[PDB]
Order: C-alpha cells, then structure tokens, then sequence
C-alpha cells in the first residue's frame, strides 16, 4: 500500500463558515480521543506598545475562570472530565485548545466558548498574575535560546511591532489594567478571527452544531467583519551584540527576511534548510552525519549544537540558523556556517535536494503525529494560508523541488544580503558586522 | 635642461585628475566600511 496513496486516502479536512465569521474545521479519526480548540489571529504583533503583553497576560487569566463557572467550578468541571486545557500565545498567533474524549466533543465547545468570550478576568486574579508573569519573565530570561531569538526580532525588525516580545515590557505587566486586558479580548478575540479546529472521532457535522449553539457572535456594521491588515514591518541588515564574559557558552542567530507564509519558495526555502539540517552534542550520526555543516562541526568541536530555521509570518519571516558554542570556536563556527549558506546559493547539488526532500517529508508527517498536532495545523493552515494544505499536496510541491530551484530561490533570498545578527554570552572571537556581511558572497 | 618637460607636465594633468577621482570613490568608500562603527551604539545593562 505505497506511500504515494496513504495520502490521498487521509480524510478531507471539512470546513464551515458562521454568520459571524467564525470558521470551523476539523479532520474526522476513528479516535475515541481528541483535541479541539480555538485558534486566533491575534498575538503580541497587534498589541502596541502601551499594551505590549496583554495577549499574554489574557493567556495566563483564560483558564482561571469565567464569568458563568469561576475559578474552581471551571477547573473541577475540567480537570473531573480526564480533560487537558491548555494554550499559548505567539508574536501574530495566540491558541486555546482542550484534550478531551471523542465523546465530550460537545461539551468541550461549549467550554471553549465561555472562555474566549466570558472571561471572568477577576481582578483579585490579576494582581496575581501579575506576579506570576513578572516571575516567568526572571526564569525565560536564563534560556539564552529565547533571548536570542527574542533579540534576533528586536534588530530584524528593530522599530516595528515585529521587534517586541511576546511577555511584554517588565513595565507594561506592572500597570497593565483590568480595563487593558479587557479591551484586548473585545478588540481580538473576535470570530472572523478565530478558528474553531478539531481532529479524532468527531462529527464534523456535530461539531459544528456545537459552534452555532455557543459561538454565537452577532455582526451588524460591515467593521466587525473585517479582518485588518497589520502595518508591515521593516527588516533591517543589523546586529545586536549583548555580551556577558560569565555565561559558559555563547549563542549566535543570523537570519535574512523572509517572504511569508503565502509565498510558494518556503517550500523550497524548507527543503534548503533540510540539506545544512541541524546537530548537536548527542547526535549518534557523529562524523558521518550527513550535513557537512554538522559534520564540520563534529570533526571540528565548533558547536555544542546548531539549527537552521525558517519562521514565517503573514508578510514577512525570518530565514536563519543559530548555533551554541564556546567562546574559542565562535569564528570557525560561523565561518563554516555561513560556508554551507554560500554553497547553498552556489554548488546545491541533485544528491543533496533528494536526502533533503525526504528528510521534509518525514517532518511533514511527524508534524501531524496527534489530533493535538493535526489540529495544530488546521487551525494554522486556516488562520494563515487560508485553507487546509493536504501532505499530498505539501509533498506534490516538495517534489517539484529540484537543485537548481534550491540555488535560484536561496540566492534570491541569501546572496549579498545585509543579514541580521544577535549574539549573546562570551562573544568576543565573532567579530565585526562588516566581516559577516561579506560572507554573505561568493562561495 | 628638460626635454620631459612638456610631458612631465601633461602627465601632471592626468594625475591630479585620477588623483582627485580616487581619493574620492577611496573617502566613500573607507567611510562606509566604518560607518559600522560611526553610528554604533552602545550601553551598560549590569543584571539587578
């Protein structure tokens, strides 16, 4: 029963729009479990700068009760039904999903509803919170990796939305007002906006029955319809070098814009990204690891770990790697990475694209290894191309990819380019803006 | 004395031209290059 056909028999992923604009969507398993949830288009991108971290502070308070079932009432109905709630909040992308039994499909809905739209947001809560989210930020500062990251966007997009955490300001969490997270949810949370996802045993049909019944938003004014189009954010060829002589090894992230989720070349970017792949310290591979950039640094000691990465947004991204290491192989490292880069653009060959496109391809599918992970990208697909986006679709477009795409698109978006580079911890050996931006050619 | 004179001058000529064109695409170029470290910025956020 080859390949090629288990995918063309995966189920259709259905979806139904409501009078509001909500729209609802679910991929149907024989699973006697589930994941439903609500997925947003809304994150710390739409927030401004006097409420930059609401959407996060709003996170920490839809799962503390609503106006209906408070605090113990919500969580007792829950956490009694063998139910798990949970979500999170990205730079353009916030979710609230539930894990829960086929059966309770319905219920669930329900829940999810009263969340989305009656939060109690107790301001008894909110000092609390306030607390806690202030306590958080101490911990994820001491995760160089998010504070790289978090920087990376701070000078990639240096000036914008894009440039501000998702937590927010340490300020805005001290003062943000009950008013403040209020607004938020009114201004955001909004149908048209949210995506009412599924996957396992459900009844499409039954769920959406389940949406009309509680997610029953009323639209009057052509405004509440619409969906508005954020300011687009300018990425600018600079570098942010926060350096700490103390910290034991030292992280780097270089990235140039990248299109966005529309555009057709991540694919090709993706299958790119799937040639220098990633390593790290406990990779059995070792010296035969197929990535000369991991092989490099294997035989090298150049990095206790590095990654390539390609984060998308609505108009733009970000296309990079980043990489761990010691203070003395800094340079090496990212030589030899930006080495890979340039070959990339240059010498792609047919062998390499043929490892990385099925490397894609199994992350492909691992990516949809859950009804948690499957509705994950419903709601995303959705939210961000549109539509579903089947693998046999996904890997029809892989299998178009060829080297000399790779080369043409990856020229088009490395080849002398002003990159965008954070640095943290013991970063003395990388050096110089200007001896980076030349290895942006040639290879 | 110096037949080259003529010549000596007319090279004169040209050098200062070339001269003058040089050190001018040689200014813009040093200065960008540096401009890197012109308008870098820079400050002490000791931990707390």
């Amino acid at each position: 029963a080859t390949y090629a056909q288990t995918l063309q028999n995966i189920p259709e992923t259905n979806v139904t729009t409501l009078d509001n604009g909500l729209r609802v969507a679910s991929e149907e398993s024989s699973q006697p479990t589930c994941t439903v949830g609500v997925w947003i288009g809304a994150g710390s991108r739409y927030e401004n700068e006097k409420n930059n971290g609401a959407g996060y502070f709003v996170e920490h308070l839809a799962f503390k009760g609503t106006k209906k079932r408070p605090c113990a009432a919500f969580e007792k109905e829950v956490e009694s039904m063998g139910a798990h709630f949970n979500g999170y909040t990205s730079r353009e992308q916030t979710a609230f999903y539930i894990k829960a039994l086929s059966k309770d499909m319905p219920k669930v809905v329900e829940l999810l509803a009263d969340v989305v739209q009656n939060c109690a947001l107790e301001e008894s809560q909110i000092e609390k919170e306030r607390g806690v989210i202030l306590q958080e930020l101490k911990e994820m500062d001491n995760d160089m990796t998010n504070v790289t990251f978090d920087y990376l966007h701070a000078t990639a997009f240096q000036g914008t939305a894009l440039a501000r955490t998702v937590e927010g300001t340490t300020e805005n969490i001290k003062h943000l007002t009950r008013a403040d997270l209020a607004s938020y949810i009114d201004t955001h949370f909004k149908a048209p906006r949210m995506v009412l996802a599924a996957a396992g045993g459900i009844s499409h049909k039954e769920l959406v029955d389940a949406a009309r019944q509680h997610f029953s938003g009323v639209s009057f004014t052509y405004k509440e319809d619409a969906v508005p189009i954020l300011p687009r954010c300018r990425f600018t060829g600079s570098e942010i070098r926060a350096r700490d002589d103390a910290l034991p090894v030292a992280h780097v992230a270089l990235a140039v814009e990248g299109p966005g989720w529309a555009d057709p070349d991540n694919v090709v970017l993706h299958v790119a990204n799937a040639i220098i792949g990633r390593y790290d310290r406990t990779f059995g591979g070792g010296k035969h690891l197929s990535s000369r950039l991991a092989a490099l640094a294997v035989e090298h000691k150049l990095c206790h770990s590095f990654q390539t990465f390609n984060t998308s947004y609505s108009d733009t991204g970000l296309f990079g790697f980043h990489f761990v290491a010691d203070p003395l192989s800094i340079d090496d490292m990212m030589f030899c990475a930006q080495g890979e880069w340039m070959r990339l653009c240059t010498s792609t060959t047919e062998s390499e694209v043929k490892r990385a496109k099925n490397h894609l391809r199994s992350a492909m599918v691992a990516q949809l290894d859950g009804t948690t992970p499957v509705c994950e990208t419903i709601g995303s697909h959705l939210l961000n191309y549109g539509r579903r986006i089947s693998l046999e679709e996904w890997d029809s477009r892989i299998s178009a990819v060829d080297a000399r795409m790779v080369r043409d698109v990856c020229s088009k978006y490395i080849y002398d380019k002003c990159p965008a580079l954070a640095a943290v911890g013991p970063i003395e050996q990388l050096l110089d803006y200007n001896r980076i931006r030349s290895g942006m050619y040639w290879i | 004395a110096e037949p080259e004179h003529d010549q000596r001058k007319r090279m004169g000529l040209k050098m200062l031209l070339i001269s003058a064109l040089l050190t001018s695409l040689l200014y813009y170029m040093k200065r960008h290059k540096w401009s890197v470290l012109k308008s870098r910025k820079m400050a002490y956020r000791p931990p707390k």
